[PDB]
RNA sequence: UGCUGAAAGCAUCUAAGCACGAAACUUGCCCCGAGAUGAGUUCUCCCUGACCCUUUAAGGGUCCUGAAGGAACGUUGAAGA
RNA sequence: CGAUGUCGGCUCAUCACAUCCUGGGGCUGAAGUAGGUCCCAAGGGUAUGGCUGUUCGCCAUUUAAAGUGGUACGCGAGCUG
């Protein structure tokens, strides 16, 4: 995945979640848009 | 005139038993240290141990608010090559329950020989039972 | 909120008995129980249990909706029960069932023995088809997750343990 | 002999 | 199961008929009589205490005389304990010979190693000797540097220095038993066990299976 | 990485709850270790006499007995400056 | 400045992690093999020679790898010079 300080919605299907106190972006349409740490 | 001082031979000390179930750690520890030093007695003397003996039952069931049950880390150093040991609140409660209460009270006491004696007044147990039934420990609720 | 302000119609052999904060249910399939949270209030008026938020707590509605959802699928499990269908895509993959211990042959080097919980039974109509039958939804979902996590689906052949009609997107090998 | 000296 | 206390009797080799020679240590394992049995009623942990051998009747003090004559046994040299791992029950005075090691396959031998005396750092810690020539002045087998500088300002605890080498308890694990003699009360183990010849060894079944 | 699951009719590994997950952490292996002054436990053994004084005190003194054991000495040791 | 002895080598180290190997994962323009990149992880390990006063570097040949730094550019009441 992409550990970044800035997480944005790259895709139309990626949703922004806050898991374990960190902000993560999940795209169910493609796994290259998964990112972390924002 | 001179002010009153206590004398270590004529001070008359009481026994108390405290059930530490379901209580906060540091609030109980502060009441314990206040009773151990003797600051609740009128004949308080800063160099004479005036306090009372306390038997703290059920050190297993002490409580901590917030996420301190998993994240309060106890650090201690073995005095060696580079070994800094550490243990959180959970494995300290499991591995050695009385050390939590004794560490919390020993941090709150004066340091010196008088503080070590007034720490020897404290007797911490993790069970519901104690073997001190021959001194009539009165219930001190808090 | 919108979930929790809708009572659960409890059908046919209800056995929905309450003890403090604990819900015990007997049923057609078996018996499921759970201790609920302390911010929720249950009530047994009008044949059907209703959930409110308890006083004092901040998170009332989300806990009540979570309680309504878990008790809903829980009593649905004691009525007719949940099923889960897994299939094995890939040659050399057989999935014979020995009672309560599934013996997968996913071709690592050795067999895979998988002990089940006391609830969920398992049947194989063919050798690439596991069907789990159990009342408690979390336990059948967890054991299907474990059985899939023995060997994941592959994004090139489609090889692996997978769910039944769940579609796997295979990238073509460049 | 300038070996110990800071020179 | 429990170990037995024996004596190191030399070293030899045996020739297997295949052609292979194996060095064995011969351990005279005498009859070990159980003196006192600990149980978790009085003691909190369960154990047995054994003795073996023999002593002079004039060299035995009345405390150990009464302790031996309390329960059924006779005076041997030394007393040892074994921790009874879950499911052994022994009466006092029970003679325990080497048949339990006739069954077992690997073994752990514990003994006091040979005392090498005050040794230097080269012998004790396998330090590297410095230069013998090329200028060296009185510093051939000296330990080198022992610390850094002002920033620690002190030697660290556990710094390897010279001192007493040998004469300490050493356990050797996973030694194969090659032969058990019950009429000679012998034990042949493969390899080398700690101690001089005639030193008392403790022989337990292997734990690192 | 998940399962169930709302907040947020959906979705979601998470807020309630549940499961996995590394040579790191705690044990398991080995050695030291009750001066661990919080100085622990267990077993065995040894002592079963009279008097006076004074600040009648957890007091001093006198005679008689020296017990288990220890130390000293000697011969020494694959133990040791 | 009424003295805080340098570079390099030797001997002995010790810590940090911004991980070279080993270990655990995500993505891949990832078929496999082998990689790239990022996250977790400091338990253990982490060459020998030629040249050069050299650190460094080049080179030869290995290795799982030939980490990067701090410690008076660690270490002369330890040696060399
Ligand atoms: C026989 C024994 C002699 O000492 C030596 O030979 C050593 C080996 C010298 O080093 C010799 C040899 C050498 C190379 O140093 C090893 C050289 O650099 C110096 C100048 O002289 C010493 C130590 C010098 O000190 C050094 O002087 C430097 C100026 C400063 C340095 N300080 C910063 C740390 C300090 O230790 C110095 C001045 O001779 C010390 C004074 C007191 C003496 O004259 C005394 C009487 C010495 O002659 C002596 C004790 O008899």
């Amino acid at each position: 995945m992409k550990v970044r300080a800035s997480v944005k919605k790259l895709c139309r299907n990626c949703k922004i979640v806050k898991r374990d106190g960190v902000i993560r972006v999940i795209c169910s349409a493609e796994p290259k848009h998964k990112q972390r740490q924002g | 005139m001179k002010t009153f001082t206590a004398k270590p031979e004529t001070v008359k000390r009481d026994w108390y038993v405290v059930d530490a179930t379901g209580k906060t750690l540091g609030r109980l520890a502060t009441e314990l240290a206040r009773r151990l030093r003797g600051k609740h007695k009128a004949e308080y003397t800063p160099h004479v141990d005036t306090g009372d003996y306390i038997i703290v039952l059920n050190a297993d069931k002490v409580a901590v608010t917030g996420n301190k049950r998993t994240d309060k880390v106890y650090y201690h150093h073995t005095g060696h090559i580079g070994g800094i040991k550490q243990a959180t609140f959970e494995e300290m409660i499991a591995r050695r329950p009385e050390r939590v209460i004794e560490i919390a009270v020993k941090g709150m006491l004066p340091k010196g020989p008088l503080g070590r004696a007034m720490f020897r007044k404290l007797k911490v147990y993790a069970g519901n039972e104690h073997n001190h039934a021959a001194q009539q420990p009165q219930v001190l609720d808090i | 909120s919108r979930v929790a302000k809708a009572p659960v119609v409890v059908p046919a052999g209800v056995d929905v008995k309450i003890n403090g904060q604990v819900i015990t249910i007997k049923g057609k399939n078996g018996e499921l129980t759970r201790t609920l949270n302390d911010a929720v209030e249950v009530k047994h008026a009008d044949n059907t249990l209703t959930f409110g938020p308890r006083d004092g707590y901040a998170d009332g509605w989300a806990q009540a909706g979570t309680a309504r959802a878990l008790l809903n699928s829980m009593v649905i499990g004691v009525t007719e029960g949940f099923t889960k269908k897994l299939q094995l895509v890939g040659v050399g993959y057989r999935a014979a069932v020995k009672g309560n211990v599934i013996n997968l042959s996913l071709g690592f080097s050795h067999p895979v023995d998988h002990q089940l919980p006391a609830g969920i039974t398992a049947e194989c109509p063919t050798q690439t088809e596991i069907v789990l039958k159990g009342a408690d939804k979390q336990v059948i979902g967890q054991v299907a997750a474990d059985l899939r996590a023995y060997r994941r689906p592959e994004p090139y052949k489609g090889k692996g343990v997978r769910y039944a009609d769940e579609v796997v997107r295979t990238k073509e090998a460049k | 002999m300038t070996h110990s000296m800071r020179l | 199961m429990i170990g037995l206390v024996g004596k190191k009797v030399g070293m030899t080799r045996i020739f297997t008929e295949d052609g292979v020679s194996i060095p064995v240590t011969v351990i005279e394992v005498e009859a070990n009589r159980v003196t006192q049995v600990k149980d978790l009623a009085n003691d909190g942990y369960r154990a047995i205490q054994v003795t073996t051998g023999a002593k002079k009747a004039n060299r035995v003090t009345k405390p150990e005389a009464g302790h031996f004559a309390k329960a059924g046994v006779e005076a041997g040299r030394g007393l040892w304990e074994f921790r009874l791992a879950e499911g052994e029950e022994f009466t006092v005075g029970q003679s325990i010979s080497v048949e339990l090691f006739a069954d077992v396959k690997k073994v752990d031998v514990t003994g006091t190693s040979k005392g090498k005396g005050f040794a230097g750092t080269v012998k004790r810690w396998n330090f590297r000797t410095q230069d013998a020539t090329h200028g060296n002045s009185l510093s051939h087998r000296v330990p080198g540097s022992i610390g850094q500088n002002q920033t620690p300002g002190k030697v660290f605890k556990g710094k390897k220095m010279a001192g007493q080498m040998g004469n300490e308890r050493v356990t050797v694990q996973s030694l194969d038993v090659v032969r058990v003699d019950a009429e000679r009360n012998l034990l042949l183990v493969k390899g080398a066990v700690p101690g001089a010849t005639g030193s008392d060894l403790i022989v337990k079944p292997a734990v690192k299976a």
